This record gives structure tokens, sequence and C-alpha cells, in this order.
DNA sequence: GAATTCGAGCTCGGTACCCGGGGATC
DNA sequence: CACCGATCCCCGGGTACCGAGCTCGAATTC
């Protein structure tokens, strides 16, 4: 039936039957071992409760909803079915090569025949209707096309002008690399069927330069088409002349969806005015695995055939409406779960868990895709489910049962189920998943970068986010629950089903998808492009809109293309003068520095020219800025004479940024937090306009825009700093400029000096000023730089006021502002390093140093020595209370009671620990360790959490069997084998590193110097040290009396008397 | 002045500067047990117990007040108490006093320096002023009672007594006293021997009489009497415990000691 | 002929860079 | 195939002196 065979399993009727023994229960009391294996006939069967139904079998019941309306061609839907569609949000973009060969009997109209005459690009627009409808709209036309310069084709290669496939026009464009750039003549060259142009532009005679070969067809559809977007309400169109959507008949269904058009662009219009998310269903899924081999507490393998997977949690809630609608559970073999958590879910509103039983493992997987497919969940989530499920999940389904994945998403056949990992391609920053039709947000992805937190285990997370005390099952202890009955194996599959709601508790407090699908609609990439193809595609798409509108084509550079080094100078971070600071520093800082600079300097690659000619017609200063950067002088014409691009895409962006930021002072406190969050995303992709000119071999790059950027940015901290000294360098200056400083003069000597900046802050020290009304003031004196400095879009403003400031060096700075907060800027206790013992007592330090009174006032009057000074006479009697938190430390470290996860250092792997030339550090030796044990390997951004383990003469053999003073690298245990084998931490480490924490933050009350900090606060602890053991036993047999501890004072006096007498 | 006062001008310093001259930067990272009948300042050679008392009178002026009191010497790990009792560490150094201000369980100790110049004034070199803090719990082992049998000895003749001892587990020396004086210092391929009368052939000392054969185990004896690069004394032997000990205690102004655990019989 | 600064000669930590990597701050 | 930038601090590991000790014996001194 289907004129698109269907590569999902509607049938089966033999497969491969896996499955542990000790589900077999008439079995004797050792064959329980093990896996079974090997080929079983019959149709994969789910056994819900009592009654069992085979997986793939739609029919009249069901024991998982179905949003399908086919299934392998059978049309399931109520017949009669016909519903008009008239508005469908949008939310994911495929595009797909459709053969009309291949559509003969679709029966489409001829408009859509002439659009893929022997191939087209197809781009399926998917969605839903207000009404709940799988909506697939698909949108013949719609060619992809580059442009090369007319002259050089022509010349290498002589023109006078199957061979149809790229139709060509002669079209006027100009190259937007530069000013003086003519408008030259072009070919457009439509390619079709996509995939070829990507042939003819690394390989079609390389030595010309392709213009815009890279923007693939959704670009061109979104672009094409003024007003479309890539995730919003659509609506169906009368058509160019009066051409209607041709609704496709159930046999041409593409895609998995209940209806379905042919439309073209012009079938299509925008609908503003719907603004509000559909009915979309979210899966939040996860797997549970067992590990079925000789070993069974080695971590599951995805290929070895017994390390099989037995549970998989799946929730299933409506985005809309964020209300679960399905709680099911799959399970290998007989699960019964608790009655208190039946209960806790049924207090909760809940639905009640719809456990499935499988024998066999593929018989579960099947069942889960097949739910993947029948439910066909628009967005799924789930935590670490790139890194961990889905590879485990298709790795079992690919290698192990041979399902080709294909068919799963929401194309019925030839669609993309792919997963990457970052895997050492040195590029991909992270590792992505594109199921087509189904928007997989993994909040491990989505936490790491809203929560700063050492470990991002979902325990750990879940506390965090949640303050929600959930219990951990470890993958060790899935054995000993799983051989138990079915009681244990519901254990098991309540803590399945508690890992998965508090995953949808996470995806609903953050909500990325909507955070996302704003960037998507004013990027114009599609909203998975946007989870995972970088900044750069948005700028370079945004920008690509700005281009053709302008009329101008963005040259193809990666076609000419295949530690720690920088392309340009980068921006200043002027001296700190380091210290403690108890007047107020306001701190001024560019509002958007960077994008101000490139709107109020009309940077571009457009109106950048390199030359004195193409500016040689226009005034200096009146008509282009003329700046030396990189030793280059650069004319950069200004607005008035051409536009920069970069002013335009920045505004769309700013104003994204603006209106988040609109809407935090009148919110939540916990909703405001979010809202931080989501306007510094948008800030970063407002900078990443700027970093997207300085991404040397990226997508199309100026290093001269980029470098101009900093160099301008360079010029106006330096230009604030001057400003500053010179104008209010007296008192009497700033009461001209505003006279309500009078009202403001603390009683002291004033002066305000510039004592911090970074690339667009400036930290005054405003001494003799009070700090109550200097925010008051500090906005119009930030008013008053900006006017008189800075042309119109640049916007200094006072953005803080301390009271206290720590400056400690040049990223560093701890400070409380006004009546108020403490900021912490870089100082380690802001870093996922450190253990939270070490973090949580410099804290309690720099609480002490700030918040309590009389350690400020000792600590402000360590400044009145050079720090060589204190190293003599003792430190001011205020710091004795800070001497006690380092005491206690000390105390609280030896103590042995110890649980270790205080001591839990973390780093990030963050590359292929063989990418590593320093292969010597600590979380590489975990991981080595973790994979020689056959542990959970980490993956390449993961944090390795690892313990300092005492060196004992058995860790050293240890070593020396993989392989004085070990290295901290050689003593690198991981906290769960330490706490399993009673390992002890290396005290000696954990206490070095206390002091190495705060000595690194006090060292700017003794005048920067590490080492006088170094010895002055070590000399806070109490040393001890013993006569040590086998030595004070052989000297206490030779009557050595001893003499301290173990007795009176006057036994060791007098004691001490005799061997004064003895040893003369 | 300081409720501890230890005070070491010239003319008291040079003893005591005499005493630190033998030329050791060894007890340097030691330990100063100070208290009523002076500073003892203890540490450990090679894993052999060295000790230099410094009696109250040999300071000039000595006032302790309350529990005895530990110190480090190396202060701040790198710096010492006792590098400036060095020889000609400071060349110039008139006075140096040793002051201790506090409560029992948590004193410290300054140490202030004091360098000469002309028309009798002194320069107190306050880049170099030392404060350490009491140790605040410890125990150490110190010799006790009295020696059964002492012998003293001289230079040389402690110079090829130490010669006679060994190199390793290979040889334990043996330091036989017999009837009438034979104090004598064997190993396989090695021995010396002199009489001991309580013109150059007379060591003295004192219960002779109480022969013995204490055995050395330890080669470190050696390197420990060059270390301190001792110039002979009086060497003590204790027999009435479980693990006998002898002592070596330099015979010079000062009273640098050193325990060794000698084997039975 | 017995002693003995002296001067190579070594060891044993500093101290100074110095490079990679983590991971901050813009 | 993949893909925002730079600056910058700290820390661990790795290297190179460098000198301050001591030590060792071999001449120089009783
Ligand atoms: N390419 C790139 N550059 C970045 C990035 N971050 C900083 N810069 C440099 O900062 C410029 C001004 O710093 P801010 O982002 O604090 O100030 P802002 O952008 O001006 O926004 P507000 O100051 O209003 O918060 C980045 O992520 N990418
Ligand atoms: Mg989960
Ligand atoms: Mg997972
Ligand atoms: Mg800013
Ligand atoms: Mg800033």
């Amino acid at each position: 039936g289907p004129t698109q065979r269907h590569t999902y399993y509607s049938e089966c009727d033999e497969f491969r039957f896996i499955a542990p023994r000790v589900l077999d229960e008439d079995a004797p009391p050792e064959k329980r071992a093990g896996v079974h294996d090997g080929h079983l006939k019959r149709a994969p069967k789910v056994y819900c409760g009592g009654d069992e139904r085979d997986v793939l079998r739609v029919g009249s019941g069901g024991f998982w909803p179905r949003r399908s309306r086919l299934w392998g061609g059978v049309d399931h839907a109520p017949a009669g079915f016909n519903p008009t569609v008239t508005v469908f949000h949008v939310y994911d973009i495929l595009e797909n090569v459709e053969h009309a060969y291949g559509m003969r009997a679709a029966q489409f109209h001829a408009r859509f025949m002439d659009a893929i005459t022997p191939t087209g690009t197809v781009i399926t627009l998917l969605g839903l209707t207000p009404e709940g409808h799988r909506v697939a709209v698909h949108v013949y036309g719609t060619r992809q096309y580059f442009y090369m310069n007319k002259e050089e084709v022509d010349r290498h290669l002589q023109c006078r002008a199957s061979a149809d496939h790229f139709e060509a026009e002669v079209v006027e464009r100009t190259d937007v690399y530069y000013y003086e750039t003519r408008p030259a003549l072009f070919y457009r060259v439509y390619v079709r069927s996509g995939r070829v142009l990507s042939y003819l532009c690394d390989n079609f005679c390389p030595a010309i330069k392709k213009y815009e070969g890279g923007v693939d067809a959704t670009t061109r559809f979104i672009l094409d088409n003024p007003g479309f977007v890539t995730f919003g309400w659509y609506r169906l169109k009368p058509g160019r002349n009066n051409t209607l959507a041709q609704p496709r008949a159930p046999m041409a269904f593409g895609t998995s969806s209940d209806v379905e058009f042919n439309c073209t662009a012009d079938n299509l219009a925008i609908e503003g005015g719907m603004s509000d998310l559909p009915a979309y269903k979210l899966m939040c899924f996860d797997i549970e695995c067992k590990a079925g081999g000789e070993d069974e507490l080695a971590f599951p393998v995805a290929g070895h055939p017994e390390d099989l997977v037995i549970q998989i949690s799946c929730l299933l809630y409506d985005l809309s409406t964020t209300a679960l609608e399905h709680v099911l559970l799959f399970s290998l073999g007989s699960c019964d779960l608790p009655e208190s958590h039946l209960n806790e879910l049924a207090a909760r509103g809940l639905p009640t868990p719809v456990v499935l039983e499988f024998d066999s493992e593929f018989e579960m997987l099947l069942a889960f895709m097949t739910l993947v497919k029948q439910y066909g969940p628009e967005f799924v989530t789930g935590y670490n489910i790139i890194n961990f499920d889905w590879p485990f999940l298709l790795a079992k389904l690919t290698d192990i049962y041979k399902v080709p994945l294909d068919g799963y998403g929401r194309m019925n056949g030839r669609g993309v189920f792919r997963v990457w990992d970052i895997g050492q391609s040195h590029f991909q920053k992270r590792s992505k998943i594109k199921v087509n039709g189904m928007v997989n947000i993994d909040m491990y992805g989505i936490i790491t970068d809203k929560i700063k937190l050492s470990s991002y285990k979902l325990n750990a997370v879940a506390e965090a986010v949640l303050k929600d005390k959930k219990k951990d099952l470890s993958y060790r202890d899935i054995p000993a629950y799983y051989a138990t009955g079915p009681a244990q194996r519901g254990v098991i599959g309540e803590y399945c089903i508690q890992d998965s709601l508090l995953v949808g508790q996470l995806f609903f407090k953050f909500l990325p998808h909507l955070e996302l699908s704003a960037v998507a609609r004013l990027a114009g990439i599609n909203i998975t492009r946007t989870i995972y193809d970088g900044q750069q595609i948005r700028v370079f798409t945004c920008l690509l809109r700005l281009a053709d509108q302008k009329g101008f084509i963005l040259p193809d550079t990666q076609g000419r293309f295949r530690g720690r080094h920088v392309g340009y100078q980068g921006a200043r971070v002027l001296d700190p003068t380091s210290g403690f600071h108890v007047n107020p520093v306001v701190v001024f800082d560019f509002a958007s520095l960077y994008p101000s600079i490139i709107q109020a300097h009309n940077l571009c690659f457009s109106t950048l020219s390199l030359r004195a000619d193409a500016v040689a017609h226009l005034e200096a200063g009146k008509d282009y800025l003329e700046i030396e950067v990189g030793g280059r002088r650069l004319f950069f014409v200004k607005a008035h004479v051409r536009e920069s691009l970069l002013s335009i895409l920045l505004r769309d962006w700013l104003a994204m940024r603006k209106q988040i930021r609109s809407r935090i002072p009148q919110s939540s406190p916990e909703e405001a937090v979010l809202l931080d969050k989501q306007q510094a995303a948008i800030k970063v992709v407002c900078n990443s306009v700027y970093g997207f000119t300085g991404v040397q071999h990226g997508l199309l790059p100026c290093l001269h825009v980029a470098a101009t950027v900093t160099t301008i940015g360079r010029e106006m901290l330096l230009a604030t700093r001057e400003y500053v000294h010179a104008r209010w360098a007296a008192f009497e200056q700033l009461l001209a400029d505003f006279p309500e400083a009078a009202d403001m003069r603390a009683p002291g000597p004033y002066s305000m000096r510039i004592i911090y900046g970074d690339t667009d802050s400036i930290f005054v020290l405003c001494r003799g000023l009070t700090a109550a009304g200097l925010t008051a003031m500090g906005d119009k004196m930030a008013s008053h730089i900006s006017r008189a400095l800075f042309l119109p879009p640049i916007k200094l403003e006072c953005e803080k006021t301390f009271t206290k400031l720590l400056l400690i060096a040049k990223k560093k700075y701890i400070g409380v502002i006004y009546g108020g907060k403490m900021l912490i800027k870089g100082v380690d206790l802001v870093r996922k390093n450190n253990c939270a013992f070490i973090n949580r007592t410099s804290r309690a330090l720099v609480d002490l140093l700030f918040y309590d009174d009389t350690v400020s006032g000792a600590a402000a009057a360590l400044a009145e020595r050079p720090a060589e000074e204190w190293l003599a006479r003792p430190l001011p009697e205020g710091l004795q209370a800070f001497g006690a938190v380092l005491v206690d430390a000390h105390r609280r470290i030896t103590d042995p009671e110890r649980d270790i996860q205080d001591f839990v250092l973390t780093a990030e792997l963050s590359r292929h620990p063989r990418a590593y030339t320093n292969k010597r550090l600590a979380h590489l030796t975990v991981y080595y360790k973790l994979m020689a044990r056959r542990a959970q390997v980490p993956s390449i951004k993961d944090r390795i959490p690892y313990v300092i383990v005492a060196q004992t003469r058995e860790v050293e053999e240890t070593v020396a069997r993989l392989a004085r003073k070990l290295l901290v690298s050689e003593l690198a245990e991981d906290p769960a084998y330490a706490i399993a084998h009673g390992v002890a931490l290396n005290t000696d480490y954990y206490f070095s590193h206390l002091l190495g924490a705060a000595c690194v933050t006090f060292k700017a009350l003794f005048g920067n110097n590490a080492k006088i900090t170094e010895s002055l606060l070590k000399r806070f602890i109490p040393e001890v040290w013993h006569p040590p053991d086998d030595v004070a036993a052989r000297l206490r047999a030779a009557g050595f009396g001893a003499v301290g501890a173990g007795a009176t004072a006057e036994e060791t006096r007098r004691m001490l008397h005799r061997a004064f007498d003895t040893l003369a | 002045g300081a409720p501890c006062q230890v005070v070491l001008q010239g003319a008291e310093l040079n003893g005591i500067l005499q005493a630190f001259a033998p030329l050791r930067t060894s007890l340097l990272d030691s330990l100063l047990v100070m208290g009523d009948r002076g500073i003892l300042i203890h540490n450990t050679i090679f894993g052999e117990q060295v000790f230099l008392p410094l009696e109250h009178s040999q300071f000039s002026r000595y006032r302790w007040r309350g529990p005895t009191a530990a110190f480090l010497s190396l202060v701040d790990q790198k710096r010492s108490l006792l590098s400036v009792f060095r020889a000609n560490q400071y060349p110039d150094l008139r006075r140096v006093e040793l002051a201790i201000t506090g409560q029992a369980p948590f004193r410290t100790l300054v140490q202030r320096i004091w360098t000469t110049t002309s028309d009798g004034e002194a320069v107190e070199l306050a880049s170099e002023t030392l404060m350490k803090r009491e140790l605040t719990s410890f125990v150490v082992l110190v010799p006790q009672g009295t020696p059964d049998v002492q012998l003293r000895l001289t230079r040389p003749q402690l110079t090829k007594v130490l010669n006679a001892t060994g190199a390793d587990s290979a040889t334990p020396t043996t330091f036989e006293l017999g009837v009438n004086g034979k104090f004598s210092v064997f190993t396989t391929s090695t021995c010396v021997t002199f009489a001991a009368r309580e013109n150059a052939k007379t060591v003295y000392g004192e219960n002779t009489h109480r022969t013995f054969s204490v055995v050395v185990d330890d080669c470190s004896m050696r390197a420990v009497l060059r270390r301190l690069q001792v110039a002979g004394g009086t060497l003590k032997f204790f027999l009435t415990t479980p693990v006998p000990s002898l002592c070596v205690t330099a015979t010079g102004p000062n009273a640098v000691s050193a325990v060794f655990l000698l084997k039975p019989q």
C-alpha cells in the first residue's frame, strides 16, 4: 500500500530471545546465573498485569497510548476522518529528497511532481493543529543554490552559454567582504537533491569560490519566504493563483502524522496572533541495565549480548498543559511496583504506573521503540540520554538485534536516528542526537549550563535544583535486586520511575523547549540545530538573511579548509589595585559592550575597507572611522554610507535580551532566576556575533572586524579610565557635575580612582563618598561618561556598588554588594574543582572577612603594614576568629567519621583521554582505573569525581603494577571504590589544599604575597608531633621518660630536670 | 617584661655561639623543649636521638613561668629559631632575646635580633625577628637516670673508636668492657682497645669495674658522630634497662649528646 | 711520624621557570 | 565532519640550576 515502504517493525514472528535465567522460577537453584540467548519464534509479547498482547498489534486495546494513524500501512483512524487544517504549529522541519518516480501512486497534483521531476528536496513541516492532530506539510519548490563569480568561472571554465539538475541564472550580487567591493555578476546555480552540492562544493573545480554552498534547503525556505519561522504557528493559504494544499491520501503519508499536505511556500503563511504552544507530547524516558556476564558487578556494556536492558521508565507528559499523562514502566520479567510507591504516586495526582512485563530483552526494546513510533513524542528528554540511554538502546537494537532505526522517528523510513559522540573528533564540543521529528532535549546538557555543580549526577541535580532528596540505585545493586523475586524488580522499577519523574520536574522547571524555540525562531534554524549545532550557525543564518536582503553574498571558505593559540588581541584587563577595599567601589560597565561597539562604529565585513582608496572620496571623521587594528590601518565607513549587517543582526538579538530582562522585575524569585539565565543565554548569542567574526577557520570570519571590536573596546576602557581620573579628580568637579554629591561626602579625603577593569567594567574606588546614594549618583556618572565619550548605542551604566571588595587577582575578587549580597568572582568557591569540604570552609572564612565586623577591621588593618612585617608581629586580634575556622577544619578533617563525599574532587574530562599530551592528570588516572574495573567509564565532557587516597604500601604497589612521594595523580581513587574498599583519604593533601585555597584568596590581605599568606595561615593550625610508633616503644624500654602530653606538668618539669642532669 | 624572658647578650652569646660553632646545620630542624632548668634541643639524626641541653645558667637572664613549652625550631618551615646561633650566619650580632608571651596551651615565643654598631648602640634587624608558637601537644622521650659506667675519651681516640665501627647489617660492633678497664670496640675486621684509670695512655671513667658487652647493630653510630662533627667526650652506658643505651656527650663547652640503642649481652 | 683546613665533589632540597590543563572572567 | 572569541590565574608535573650544606681524603701543618 504505502508509497514509501515503512522501515519500522509493524510485524515480527521470530526474534532473539535474550533474557536472564534468574527469571526462570522452575529451574534448579544454581541454574540461574547468566542469560538465555538464541532465537525464538513468536510475536513479541507484552504482559500488562494479567493481560497480554503482541507488541506490534495495534488493534482495539492497548497497553500504552498511541497517536499514530497508520501502523504498517493499515489506517487505524475512525472512518470519516478528514480534519480540516487551517493553522498548524510547526516544531521541526525536515528535509528529504523525494523522487517523482517514487511517487507515481501517491497521486499528487502536477505542481509537486514538476517540483521533484527526477528528484527534488522536500521540506516537511511537522507539527500539530489546535485540535491535537499531527500535521506534516510537504513544501515542494525550495531548491538550494549557490553563487559563483561570473568572470571567474567563465575563465576558469570556458563558457559560451542530466545536465538540467543544475539550472543557473546570472544575478548581480556583491561579495560581503569589503566596502570597496563592487557588484559583480554571479551565476546562481540551483542544485536539487541537495547532497549532490556537497560533492560539487568540495569536488567540482575547487579553485572557484562558491558563495553560499553551505546553506541547506531549510534555510533557503525560511529566508526566501519572508516572515517564516522554524518554530511557530502557520496557516494554509489560498496560493499564488488559487493553488491549494493537496491533502495526501493515507498511503502517501511520509511521516507518522495524522494529516498531511503537499503545499508550496505560497500556500503557507506565518499566522501571528497565535502564540501559544499546542498539545505536543513529551517523553521522559530512562533505561535501567543489568550486567549478565561472569562478573555481574561490571558495568553493562551494550555490545555484550548478556549486559541487557531490564527496565525502561517512560513518562508521557503534555507539553502545553505540563500534565503527566502516562507512566509506563517496561520491565524484563515480573515487576510488582511497591504499594508505598503506588500510593505516593496516587497521592501526588500522577497517573498510575502501567508496568509492562516482557520475557526477552528484545521484546522490551521493541515495545519501547513501538511506543516511540506509535505515541510519537515530539519532544524527548531524560538525563544523560545522549551519552548512556540512547546509545545503550541503539547499540542493542542495531548490533545485537539488527533493527533498522531509520523508520522509528517521525518519518516511516529513511530517516535519521543517529547519535554522535565527541569521540576524539576534536571539533565536536558536544555529543549530539538527531532523531527526525523528535526533539531530544537531554536535561543533562540543559542543566550543565544553567547551574554550577561539581557533580551533575541526577541526585545531586535533584537536591540542588528541586530540593528533592532522592535515593539512588547503584548499578551494583541491580543484580542482587533483579535476582530476587518480582518485588525487588519492582523496587528497581520504583527507582526508575522516580528518576524519570525527577527529570520531568527539571524539564518543567526550566522549560528548555520555550527558550530554545525563541532562539530558533529568531535565528532561522530549526530547534534541533539550536540545541546542538553551536553558536555560529545562529549568527551565520541571521547574517545570511540580512545579506541576501541587502544584496550581498557570503563567500564559502571551509570548502577551502579541511596549544592554546590566539588569532588577534582580545580585551584589556587592567591591573587591579589588589587588596581589601572597605570604601565604596562603583562598578561601571558597558551594556552589551561588543554589540554596542559593532553598532556604534558600524563594524561589518561590508563596511571595512583595508585600503585608503575606497574612502578617498569620503570625509574623515564624518563618513568613516580610521583605526589601527593589529598594526594595520582599517577604514570602517559609517552609517549613512552603508549600514553594517552585524548591526541589524544585533538589533534583533538585543531586543530579545531586553524583553527577557524587562520581565525580571515583575516575577517571582525562582522565576527571575530562570529569566536571568535566559537573558544570559541571549547575551551569549549577542557576544557570539563578535565571536563569529573572530573565529578563525570558521564560517565567514573577519579577524579585522573582531580585532577592531576588541581594539575599540580597549580604547573605550582606557578612555573611561582617563575620563574618570581627569574630570572627577577633585570633589569640587564632582559637585559641579552632580550637585547631589553634597549629601554624599563621607568624612575622608575624596578620590575617585579606577582600581580594576576588565573588558568593559571599571571599578571606581570612590573614597570620601558614602555608598548610600553612590549607586543613585552612579547612574548619573555613567550617563555623563557615556554622553561625553561614546557614540549612542554605547552605554556605560553603574552595575554594582560594593561596600567591601577583595581584589585578589585579575579575574578574581570577592565583594559584598551594597547593603547586600556577596559576589564571588573566580576565587575557587565558584569553581567546580574543589571538594565540598574546602569550599565550605573557604566560604566560612570569606564570610568572616566580610560579614563579621571585627575581622573586617582586622583585615583592613592588615594593609597598614607591608606583608612581611606581619610575619614577625602577631596579626591583629580580630583575625583570631578567622583562624578558629581553619583550626576547626584541621580538627574536622582528621576526625575518622568523614563521609568522603565532602572530599570528592572533580574535573571534567573535556577531550578524549588520548588527546591529552600531559596524560598524568588525576581525573585521567581515575578514568583509567574505572575502565580497568569495568566500572562506568565517564564521557568526554563528564566530570570525573575522585578522592586523593592515602599513601599506603598497598596503593604504591598497585600503582607500580599498573606502571618517595607519589603524585596526586597516582593517589587518585574514585569515591565509590574508596568507600567500598575503605581506603582512607590523604589528609595531608586535603589540608594542604584547604590552606592553598585560603592562601589564594587571602593573599590580597597581605600584599598578594602567597608565601607570606601561606606561612601566616599555617600559624593558626595546632602543630603536634610524637616520637613515632615502633620508636617510642624501644625508647620507653630504655627508661626514657615522656615529657609532654601524657603527664601532669609537675611530672614533665621534673623528668626534664632529671634528663638535663643525665644528658648534661 | 615578657612573662618568660630569656636574654642572651654578648659575653654569654659567645658561649652559646661556641656551642653551635661545631660545624653544624644538623640541629636546625629540631624541637626546643623550653622550661625551668633551661632549653633542651632534641633532634633525630639518621634515626638516632640527639640532644643539646642549654641550662638556664647559659643565658644572661632566664625566667620561665608556666608549663613546659615545646617549639619546633623551624619557624615557618624555612627559617629556624637556632639559625641565629650559627657561627657566621649573621656576622655582627650582639644580643638575642627569647621572650615567650601567652597562656599555656597557646603561647608564642618571639626571638629578637640586635646587630652591632659603633658608639655603643644596637640595630634591631626587624627584618629577621622570628615568632614561633608553642607546640601545644607533644611528648618527647628524654634520657633518664644515671650512668652505670661512663668513660671519657678525646678527639683522636673517639675518631678511631668510630673507625672501628661497621658499615651495614654485615657488621655489628661490640663495645666490650672487660675486667680492669679494657674498653674495646671491635667488629670482624677491626678492633680498638684502651685502658681506663680513675702520660698519654690514660682515659678517665667512673665505675669502670662494671664490665659488660653491649653490642651495636646500627652502622649509623659512625655517621651521627661525624654529622655532629663531635670532638670527643664522655661515653655513658645504661644497662639497667631492658634495651641498653649508650649516650655520647661532647666534652666541650656544649653538651650535644646522642643516644644509641644497644642490643643485649 | 698524628692531626686538619682546604678544596673538589657530591647530595638534597629550594627556587625559578615553564608548559598543559582546568575553568574562570570578560 | 564540526565549529563563538580572548585573557588569565592557579595548580600539577617536569626541568634546570644553585647554593648550602656535609664529607672525604689528600695534601698541608706540630
Ligand atoms: N565572543 C564572546 N565574547 C564574550 C563573551 N563573553 C564576554 N565576551 C566579552 O565581553 C564583552 C563584554 O563583556 P560582558 O559579556 O560581561 O558584557 P555584555 O555582553 O556587554 O552584556 P551586559 O554587560 O549588559 O551584561 C562571549 O561569550 N563570547
Ligand atoms: Mg531519566
Ligand atoms: Mg541516563
Ligand atoms: Mg558589559
Ligand atoms: Mg563587564
